[PDB]
């Protein structure tokens, strides 16, 4: 077969930064606007993020356990998941000094992943492949939730690409 | 009074949080999946509560409080990839680099391991290194642009001066740096 | 008429020489320890004589003749030292060196190993390693000074062009470079 | 004990100079004064060098049979034959291109090795521990006969040193 060193390379680059924007975009705007006490009250409570729906493992072991195809049909179900919702953080991502945070600019991100995510499933060829990616719903914290819930969505995606790389590609993690 | 220092995960699996020094001192939890106690106030030390990983999970907001017999003194809230800090590289080691036998410099590549309970080998964590190094005599450290690698050149060192090189490491894009490595000292031949 | 071409040790322990293609065409040698005949006309193929480890020996010198019918037709005298040529560096790969996910450049670093026959460990050869880059429709090749360590960054590739990147190596103060290893390509990720 | 690390790098450093000088003024000579018939005749004929009395192995597997103390004491004993021998060549090394070669400079050399040696034996404390070192004898061909013993000899310290600097010292050599 061809050699999936450069497409996990490119695929990893995309996620990476989504993370690294989702991160920082979140940081930013919880320093700016958001006191101490109404941070405790935020998290205390049970971020239910729209995404619930997909199953995401959260401990090494678990998400270990899981097949290649399984981690990436996950990351690509939280992809999608953000493709609509995104233009929602439209205002936040403009306001943001975090160089390259736009929704044009993250909407075009997800969206070169999301095929970028489908040719490596067509190379490595259960409910998770049965359901659809998630739907979000109808002003600060609203903001706020929609961040928290983005960062960690990407969160994930970052871990479950460089897992199945690690595993597929010859020397990439420890050569 | 009491108050929180800090709370930390070495490898993204565990985590330990602590505090400073009426009645004893309570810690307790609550995450999304309310209140309890802390579950261990030994592993970490004093002042401390240990947090295993049967109690660890990504993604997800934990809330801590301090208690005393009069009330709440502290809370925090976080997410652990907000509070990892990896543990220091090791087994440093140094070689020459460049081929001369008469120069007044000289070039090192510096070399070393990932700390042992980071899961690098299959994808659970991704670190990144920042090297600094600096003669012997010196009070400051020159300090370089973070790496990928286990190893870097460090270049012109007078082969006439002792220097001492230090490593950290950080998880990309998340949480903070960890401590220095042990020093390597570096001791080059000349004549 | 026929010439002797060369004669090579590739890990100082054994060396052969070689020679372009009346009657047969017969090598002689005499070395301190008078004539013999070649013991082994074909482990290096044609027109070549082999000599194994037990009639190799550092510091003395031998002197090889090559003989026709009609008499002698070429003659060479060396050390061993003088013709070592160590075999290629093998097992080349690269990872990226710096951090960043922007830039429009980016820097590596370059991975290899000592060729097996060498016996680098025990302290019977020591070796140089020097090694050339270039973009991919380039006809010259850049050329870096050589260096003892088995790896060193490449730094400033573009990463909208692909690289490629060879090395060969030489014993420390004698004999020559030996052959280039096999190219390894650079195809940087880029957005 | 004190690591050794440290004194192997210093007396390698000086070993490695001396091997260095000896073959470039070695080559740049027979190069410059010797056709290559008088070369023929010369090669052909049985270099036995005034250190020939002093017993020295010439391939891998003979030389990393002997121990570390041998091949110490052989290198003291090749160093110190030529003391004295060293200032007839002189004039060779006056009039050679090669930077740093002169006899006052090679003296040096060899006296400071000959000492780093004797505290390399000092700390990792048969006929060999019994003799002395080599004597030499009373134009052109007289230089080429000398500067060929020289490389020689050099390059059998520089090879013994090597070898007892690897089993001597921690990751010295493949690491």
């Amino acid at each position: 077969t061809i050699p999936l060193s450069r497409l996990f390379d490119n695929a990893m680059l995309r996620a990476h930064r989504l993370h690294q924007l989702a991160f920082d975009t979140y940081q930013e705007f919880e320093e700016a606007y958001i006191p101490k006490e109404q941070k405790y009250s935020f998290l205390q409570n049970p971020s239910l993020c729209f995404s619930e729906s997909i199953p995401t493992p959260s401990n090494r072991e678990e998400t270990q356990q899981k097949s290649n195809l399984e981690l990436l049909r996950i990351s690509l179900l939280l992809i999608q998941s953000w493709l609509e919702p995104v233009q929602f953080l439209r205002s936040v991502f403009a306001n943001s000094l975090v160089y390259g945070a736009s929704d044009s600019n993250v909407y075009d991100l997800l969206k070169d992943l999301e095929e970028r995510i489908q040719t490596l499933m067509g190379r490595l060829t259960g409910q998770i492949f049965k359901q659809t990616y998630s739907k979000f719903d109808t002003a600060l914290l609203k903001n706020y939730g929609l961040l928290y819930c983005f960062r960690r969505d990407m969160t994930y995606v970052a871990t479950y690409l460089r897992i199945v790389q690690c595993r597929s590609v010859e020397g990439s993690c420890g050569f | 009074e009491p108050k929180f220092t800090k709370c930390r995960s070495p490898e993204r699996e565990t985590f330990s949080c602590h505090w400073t020094d009426e009645g004893p001192i309570q810690l307790f939890y609550t995450r999304r999946n309310e209140w309890k106690e802390c579950p261990d106030y030994v592993s970490a030390g004093e002042n401390s509560c240990y947090f295993n990983s049967s109690f660890t999970s990504i993604a997800i907001p934990y809330c801590i409080k301090l208690t005393s017999n009069g009330g709440t003194v502290d809370e925090k809230c976080f997410s652990v990839d907000e509070i990892v800090q990896p543990d220091p590289p090791i087994a440093l080691n140094w070689t020459l680099l460049n081929v001369s036998l008469t120069g007044i410099h000289a070039d090192i590549q510096v070399r070393w391991e990932a700390p042992r309970n980071a899961d690098i080998q299959k994808g659970w964590m991704v670190l990144e290194y920042e090297l600094q190094y600096k003669e012997v005599n010196e009070t400051k450290w020159k300090m370089m642009d973070p790496i990928l690698t286990t190893s870097v050149p460090v270049y012109s060192l007078k082969v006439d001066k002792e220097y001492e090189v230090r490593v950290r490491s950080k998880q990309r894009n998340s949480g903070n740096y960890g401590e220095f490595s042990e020093v390597l000292y570096v001791t080059l031949p000349q004549m």
